């Protein structure tokens, strides 16, 4: 069911609460992620805020995750064309 | 089994037919209290059961006895048509509510059918409303806790 | 050597079954009860199965 | 399945091991298994109490390590 | 056979006779209920079960000033998976 | 070249007193002397004691055995 | 009629007015019969997830009746009880008693006799708070009333009955009703105070007898 | 001498104490121990900190959660 | 093994708490056998935070403190092999 | 009065228990159960384990109004166990004496 | 040894940095990445908690303890795609 999942801008929710969204490229059978394009959150994540929706944010990149310390995944957008 | 063989009292047929997956030894026929028990030196592979019910009077409410002659009579009897004449006839007293089987008994089925007869008296839905259709005819109710 | 003898090598039991009563599992299920058709049937006179 | 961890680099160095809640050691490697229980000589603890506290040959369970640094140069 | 000597004998002598079993878990929610089943894991498949945990009302005063209520709720048919439990006890 | 199982192993050829750290429970150590352990380092120990260190308390515990996930040191 | 529920503190109190029985020309034969079938309409009033399966009788000569009256919900529980609580209390407070009083229909009043006591602490203590309050109140009126205002500066809102404590206070003046509970039971009870161990004090506060 | 299952093998039937790593304690004779170290326990009594908060029968316990054995 | 309990349950309405406290109440649709559990039509409320809208969940399988299963569920014709 | 104690089981037993929510023979204890049950896994009654067995016996079962009725009453009871006060405090503070 | 262990197979000898469990970020040139993640890398800055900056020239850091490793965009494109 996550080869229904690949590509996709997904956001990943770490057992810290430090929250990625990024490239679901690859997985494992301990769920070790590869993401590109993955930037991190911890505060405020954006559902149209009064003030900005994103801040609390870090530029990475391309991370593998550790399974260990994944807890949950969403889409949040379609794959971009690149 | 036939629709009227809950009431077939003259003759019988089976109700429950066990299949070993091997040979058991069997035991000559015993009451279902006779906790000494002679093995019977012939090999069965099916095991029939039957149910028979009774509303005893006074005369003739001995379970045992009702069982004993009831086995001895449909076992070797040409109108009651039984698997294997290897089994067991269990006669149950609806109006004492009585039990007692009479027939032969494989390994652990002697303390299986004394167990689930045990249970069975106590717990059974179809005995329970018959005993609160009785109780409801009587008039005869006990006090609740 | 004792290491030998003491029956060496740390060990590690991950995805190897365990030794004993480690595995126990028991599920107590109780199915709802098949009751045959007496009455009403169409069917001819001994049950069906 | 367990190839050990790949510590021939490290033997007999003088290496300040990190460990679980916070802790920290320094000492000699002397050998590991698969699993990186390591085993030191020249233990000397470094706690964050600040004075530092030698024992000698100890052995530290691999769970517990974060990481190695080799103070000596490999 | 060992199935019914071994230390699991606490859940499957309590699975046979439907007796409820207290659970204390790892995040000190106290879980009351009947097993339906277990495994290796004590991945406890309960019915009826009394989560039974504490709280405070954290410093509703604002000067950090109440005493801990008990609280619970109630749960049908749970699946507790059997990594967080920590103590498994039949009842007296 | 040897191995940790190599020191426990001269170490109860030695009999002599070791004290066990725990997985991140830094103030909670144990004394002891190894009897006997196998290979998933759970540890039979001597008239072990814990001491506390914050408070500096020995609470005399006996005939101990310590399970192997637990530990993060054995200092002589 | 006290209809009060331990858990969430709903008094059901309901109006029995002068003119139900001041020409009735009956006995007890309508009284128990009455009472009984005023609770049973309260029962019929409420929807079926705030119907009760368990209903305590303080006074004994009323299960008899509410086993009659309840055979439309044979899923409840009618039990008598061997600790009766002091809902006279209630008649003497003087919102609940004018209340009562003045009305001049029979009516089915609400309250919340534990007032906002939920947020803070237990169902089981605001229990043993409220029946500490009805019993000191029972055993002495406006001793324990002023007992019950530590100050003279606190007040209760008029949605409330009990005057606003929190912890500090209420503690202090339950230590306060209660040995107030216990100096009046060892004043008449012939017995001194210090022979008694919590269990037995737990089951004067709540009514049996040792 | 005495390696760890031979020793709960010494002990099953007598009275022990075995501690958890969340610092609770246990009182009572145990009654088995498989390969991974889950204790059955029967006539405990739960020793919270060095004092105990009730005696509470038959209990399991699970082996990530045990820190100690004691035998009293 | 109680895993193999957990997929037969595909198509269910149930709530999981994880043990970071967050309550995911959704249809479930996949499992693993270390129970990795794939969710849809997710409700989920991370614990001290609003409840969030969510068309996908997949919660790794160690992280799941417990399920919550409805009530209409037939479990003595589930847990039989 | 008993607390819920952190690093505690113990005062949630004593807390329970104050709620009161508490031939050569083989040679064997054959524990038989005997349990009726429906497709819920409910444990049924005697007199509707009666009358499930005699609805399969007479092969005609329940009407639509009265399946309507007892589906309805298991819900009902689904409903109340899951589980006005909040609701009386807020329309008391509205204005305390709530005459129906 | 699924795909992502083959792409920190493939970023050895590489600019990495992992996140640790304590929280520390390591910053720096990979020499060894195993199997089970273990890391031996060089050239390396280490910032605590504390947000502080320290830097040596090696350190080897154990793999369950990885929170996670930031990789280059190097290995982006090459070689994951058909995955």
């Amino acid at each position: 069911k996550m080869l229904q999942h690949i590509d996709y801008r997904m956001r990943c929710i770490l057992q810290d609460g430090r929250i990625f969204i990024g490239t679901f490229k690859a997985f494992d059978k301990h769920m070790n992620l590869i993401l590109c394009d993955c930037d991190e959150f911890r505060k405020i994540k954006p559902k149209n805020s009064k003030q900005a929706e994103r801040e609390e944010k870090r530029v990475l990149g391309l991370v593998l995750l550790r399974g260990e310390n994944l807890v949950s995944m969403t889409v949040e957008g379609p794959p971009p064309k690149d | 089994i036939h629709p009227r063989k809950s009431y077939k009292m003259n003759s019988s047929c089976a109700d429950i037919l066990l299949f070993a997956s091997y040979k058991w030894n069997v035991s000559r026929p015993s009451l279902l209290a006779d906790s000494k028990d002679v093995m019977d030196s012939t090999t069965t592979q099916k095991y029939w059961i039957d149910i028979q019910l009774r509303w005893g009077d006074y005369d003739s409410h001995d379970i045992e006895r009702y069982a004993r002659a009831k086995f001895l009579d449909y076992t070797t009897d040409n109108m009651s048509i039984y698997p294997s004449p290897t089994g067991v006839l269990i006669a149950i007293d609806l109006a004492y509510n009585l039990h007692s089987a009479y027939g032969n008994w494989f390994p652990g089925s002697k303390p299986l059918i004394q167990q689930a007869m045990a249970k069975i008296m106590k717990a059974n839905p179809a005995l329970y409303v018959l005993r609160e259709r009785i109780r409801k005819g009587l008039q005869l109710y006990s006090s609740e806790p | 050597i004792e290491m030998m003898k003491l029956m060496a090598s740390f060990d590690s039991t991950k995805g190897k079954k365990v030794d004993g009563s480690v595995n126990a599992y028991a599920i107590n299920v109780s199915q709802k009860r098949k009751y045959r058709q007496y009455m009403n049937r169409k069917g001819g006179f001994n049950r069906p199965l | 399945k367990a190839h050990p961890p790949e510590l021939k680099k490290f033997m007999d160095k003088k290496l300040s091991l990190k460990l679980n809640g916070g802790r920290h050691v320094q000492g000699i490697l002397r050998g590991f298994d698969p699993f990186m229980n390591l085993v030191i000589d020249e233990c000397v603890e470094m706690a964050t109490s600040g004075q530092q506290n030698n024992i000698g040959m100890v052995v530290i369970r691999g769970n517990s390590i974060i990481m190695l640094e080799a103070l000596e140069r490999v | 056979e060992e199935f019914n000597t071994g230390p699991l004998s606490v859940l499957t002598q309590s699975v046979k006779n439907n007796t409820q079993v207290l659970i204390n878990c790892r995040n000190n929610k106290k879980l009351l209920g009947r097993v339906k089943a277990f495994d290796r894991h004590c991945n406890m498949v309960l019915e009826n079960v009394k989560e039974m945990w504490t709280e405070v009302p954290k410093s509703g005063k604002g000067k950090k000033k109440s005493k801990p209520v008990n609280k619970d709720r109630y749960i049908s048919k749970m699946f507790l998976r059997g990594d967080s439990v920590i103590v498994v006890l039949r009842n007296p | 070249m040897v191995q940790p199982i190599n020191l426990i192993f001269r170490y109860l050829q030695n009999r002599s007193r070791i004290q066990v750290w725990l997985y991140e429970q830094v103030n909670m150590r144990i004394e002891g002397c190894i009897i006997g352990f196998d290979e998933y380092m759970n540890l039979v120990l001597d008239d072990a004691e814990e001491i506390h260190s914050k408070t500096k308390s020995r609470k005399q515990l006996g005939r101990i055995m310590l399970k192997g996930d637990n530990i993060t040191l054995l200092q002589s | 009629i006290f209809i009060f529920n331990p858990r969430t503190g709903q008094l059901f109190l309901k109006i029995i007015h002068t003119s139900v029985w001041a020409g009735q020309k009956r006995l007890g034969q309508l009284a128990k019969w009455k009472t009984a079938e005023e609770v049973a309409a309260l029962i019929r009033s409420l929807p079926v997830e705030e119907q009760p399966k368990q209903i305590i009788v303080t006074r004994k000569g009323m299960l008899d009746p509410l086993e009659v009256h309840l055979l439309d919900f044979p899923n409840i529980v009618i039990k008598g009880s061997e600790l009766q609580l002091p809902f006279q209390a209630c008649l003497k407070v003087e919102k609940f008693g004018d209340l009562i009083l003045k009305a001049t229909e029979p009516q089915m009043v609400l309250f919340n006799l534990y007032d906002d006591w939920l947020k803070t602490i237990s169902s089981y203590t605001a229990f043993s708070r409220l029946i500490l309050i009805l019993r000191a109140l029972h055993v002495n009126n406006d001793r324990a009333k002023v007992i019950l205002k530590p100050d003279k500066t606190t007040i209760t809102e008029p949605h409330h009955i009990w005057p606003t404590l929190t912890d500090e206070e209420w503690i202090k003046v339950e230590v306060q009703l209660k040995d107030l509970i216990l100096a009046d039971y060892g004043k008449k009870n012939n017995v001194n105070v210090a022979s008694l161990t919590q269990s037995e004090i737990r089951d004067i506060i709540l009514g049996m007898e040792i | 001498p005495l390696n760890p299952k031979p020793f709960l093998n010494g002990l099953t039937g007598k009275p022990v104490m075995v501690k958890l790593k969340w610092g609770m304690e246990y009182k009572g004779y145990l009654v088995s121990v498989d390969g991974y170290m889950n204790m059955q326990l029967a006539n405990t009594e739960e020793y919270i900190d060095g004092a105990l908060s009730g005696h509470l029968g038959e209990v399991l316990i699970r082996c990530n959660n045990v820190l100690y054995i004691r035998g009293v | 093994k109680l895993v193999r309990f957990l997929m037969k349950l595909s198509h269910e309405t149930v709530t999981i708490e994880l043990k970071n406290g967050t309550q995911v109440h959704g249809t479930i649709t996949g499992v693993d056998v270390s129970m990795n559990t794939h969710l849809k039509a997710v409700k989920m409320t991370l614990k001290n935070r609003e409840p969030v809208q969510l068309e996908t969940l997949s919660i790794r399988g160690n992280n799941i403190r417990y399920f919550i299963l409805p009530d209409s569920l037939p479990l003595d014709t589930l847990l039989v092999d | 009065e008993e607390p819920i104690v952190n690093r505690g089981l113990a005062a949630a037993l004593l807390l329970c228990q104050n709620k009161g929510l508490l031939k050569e023979k083989d040679g064997y204890k054959p524990d038989v159960k005997i349990e009726y049950v429906d497709e819920t896994g409910r444990k049924l009654t005697p007199k509707e384990a009666f009358r499930q067995l005699s609805h399969r016996f007479h092969g005609k079962g329940s009407g639509k109004m009265k399946t309507e009725r007892r589906m309805k009453k298991l819900d009902e009871e689904a409903l109340l166990k899951k589980m006005l006060g909040t609701v009386a405090l807020l329309q008391e503070k509205q204005k305390p004496y709530i005459v129906l | 040894i699924g795909v992502p262990i083959k792409v920190l197979h493939e970023a050895e000898g590489h600019i990495v940095t992992c996140e640790t469990n304590t929280g520390e970020v390591y910053r720096g040139k990979l020499i060894e990445a195993e199997d089970n993640m273990n890391c031996q890398m060089s050239n390396i800055t280490v910032t605590y908690r504390d947000g502080r900056v320290a830097q040596l020239e090696q350190v080897y850091i154990r793999g369950s303890k990885i929170r996670f490793l930031i990789l280059p965009d190097m290995l982006k494109n090459a070689p994951m795609l058909k995955s």
